[PDB]
C-alpha cells in the first residue's frame, strides 16, 4: 500500500518522469536523488512529482529531483537504468525503503 | 518556523504563478475539458505546492540567507513569484489530459480550491 | 569488460555471485556497497566476487561487499530489491557505471 | 606500496588457506570433476586473491595500524592466514559446479597455477 506509487517513465531523457501517489502515521518522505535528498509531503489524497533524467543546476527549476544513472545492466545493451530510492519514516514502526526504477532506451 | 506574513507572501505568489500557467495552457488545451476537470487542475496547482513546500523551503532559505541582511516580506514575494513562474506544471497538465487521468473532482479538492491561497495549509519539515 | 553478470540466490543467507570476463584500458573498478566503497582489480580473463545480502561487521569476511537494501518495489509485493552499483574508470574516456541488481522473494 | 617480504607472507598464506578450503570441498564434491576442472578451481583461488588484493589491503592496513606497534612479517603471516580461512570460497565452488560454470582451463590459468604463490602478481590501487 505505502509502497505503491504510480510510476510513469519516459522514452526520452528530455521529458521528465512522473510519479503519482495516493494517501503508523507518516512523518516524513525523502527522495534520494542524484542532486540530493528531496523532502516531500504526501497529503491526503493524490500527490504528484516530476523526476528529471538530466541536471542543470543553473537553469533547473527549484527543488527538482534528478535520477541516479544512467546505469548499464547485464546482457542487455538496448536500455539503461535510471533510479531513485525513497525513505518513508513512520510514527510507529521501522522506516520503509522503496526503489523507483525507470529503464530508458539507449540512443 | 516562518513568520506568517512571509508564508502568505510565498503561497499567494506560488499559486498565482501556477494559475497563470494553467490559464495559458487552458487557452490552448481547455476546449474539450469539462468544468470539473478544469477545477481539478486548479486543485492540482495548490496540491503541488503542498506536496513540495518543504522542498521549496530549502531553496527559499538558501536564497534568503544569501541576501546578507534581515529579510522583508518583499523578498518572499519575489521568491514566491519566481517559484510560481519556474515550475513547469504543463508537464502534468499535458500528461493528465493525454492519458485521461485528470483526477475525479472530490470534496477535499473543492475544499482546498475554496480556500484563500493565503490559507492553504502547508507542512514544514 | 562488456561481459559480466550477477547470479542471485533465493535465500538471504547465500551470497550472490558476480562474474566478469575482461578482454583486451581499465584503470579502476569500485563497487559501491552498503558497507562502503570496495575496490577490485579486474584482471584479464575471469573475475569473481561475492555479494552478501546481510551485514555483520564483526563476523563478515575481509573485504566483503554487502548489497544496499532490501527495497520495496512498487506494484510487486512478492519480492524485494537488493542492489549495488559499480564505477569503472578508463584511461581515456568517461567512466562507465553498472547496476547490479538482485530480487529476493519475500517471506 | 608494501615491503616485498610482507606481500609474500600475505600471498603465501592467503593462497594456502584458499587451497585448504578447496581440498576440504573436493573431498566431498570432487569425484565427478575432471582434472582440468579441479585445476581451474585452483586457478579460481589465485585469481580471487588477485581480484580482491586491493580491498584486502584496506583491511590489512586497518589491522596493521591498530597493532599498537610497528609490524613484523609474522603479523602479515597471521593476517594472511585469517583472510585465507575466512573467505568462503565454497560458495563459488558449489555455484560453479552446480551451474556447470567451472571455467574452461586456459593457458593464462595454467601460467598462474604453475607460479610460486609468492610470485603471483598483485596490483595495488
Ligand atoms: C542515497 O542512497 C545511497 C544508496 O543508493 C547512499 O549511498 C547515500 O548515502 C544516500 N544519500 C543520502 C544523502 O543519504
Ligand atoms: C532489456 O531490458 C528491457 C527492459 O528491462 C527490455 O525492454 C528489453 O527487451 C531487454 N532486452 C532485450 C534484448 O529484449
Ligand atoms: C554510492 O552511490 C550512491 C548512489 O546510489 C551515492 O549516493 C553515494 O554517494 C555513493 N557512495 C560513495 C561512497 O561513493
Ligand atoms: C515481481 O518481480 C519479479 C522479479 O522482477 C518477477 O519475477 C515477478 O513476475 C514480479 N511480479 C509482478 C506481479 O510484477
Amino acid at each position: 500500500a505505502a509502497a505503491d506509487w504510480d510510476v510513469y517513465c519516459s522514452q526520452d531523457e528530455s521529458i521528465p518522469a512522473k510519479f503519482i501517489s495516493r494517501l503508523q502515521a507518516l512523518e516524513k518522505t525523502e527522495i534520494n536523488c542524484s542532486n540530493g535528498l528531496v523532502p516531500i509531503t504526501q497529503e491526503f489524497g493524490i500527490n504528484m512529482m516530476l523526476i528529471q533524467y538530466t541536471r542543470n543546476e543553473l537553469l533547473d527549476s527549484p527543488g527538482m529531483c534528478v535520477f541516479w544513472g544512467p546505469y548499464s545492466v547485464p546482457k542487455n545493451d538496448t536500455v539503461v537504468l535510471y533510479t531513485v530510492t525513497a525513505r518513508l519514516k513512520w510514527s510507529e514502526g521501522p522506516p520503509t525503503n522503496l526503489s523507483i526504477q525507470c529503464y530508458m532506451p539507449k540512443s | 518556523f516562518l513568520n506568517k506574513a512571509f508564508e502568505v507572501a510565498l503561497k499567494v505568489q506560488i499559486i498565482a504563478g501556477f494559475d497563470r500557467g494553467l490559464v495559458k495552457w487552458l487557452r490552448v488545451h481547455g476546449r474539450t475539458l469539462s468544468t470539473v476537470q478544469k477545477k481539478a487542475l486548479y486543485f492540482v496547482n495548490r496540491r503541488y505546492m503542498q506536496t513540495h513546500w518543504a522542498n521549496y523551503m530549502l531553496w527559499i532559505n538558501k536564497k534568503i540567507d544569501a541576501l546578507g541582511r534581515t529579510p522583508v516580506v518583499g523578498d518572499y514575494t519575489r521568491l514566491g513569484a519566481e517559484i510560481g513562474r519556474r515550475i513547469d506544471m504543463a508537464y502534468f497538465y499535458d500528461f493528465l489530459k493525454d492519458k485521461n487521468m485528470i483526477p475525479k473532482y472530490l470534496p477535499y479538492m473543492e475544499e482546498i480550491n475554496r480556500m484563500r491561497p493565503a490559507d492553504v495549509p502547508v507542512k514544514y519539515m
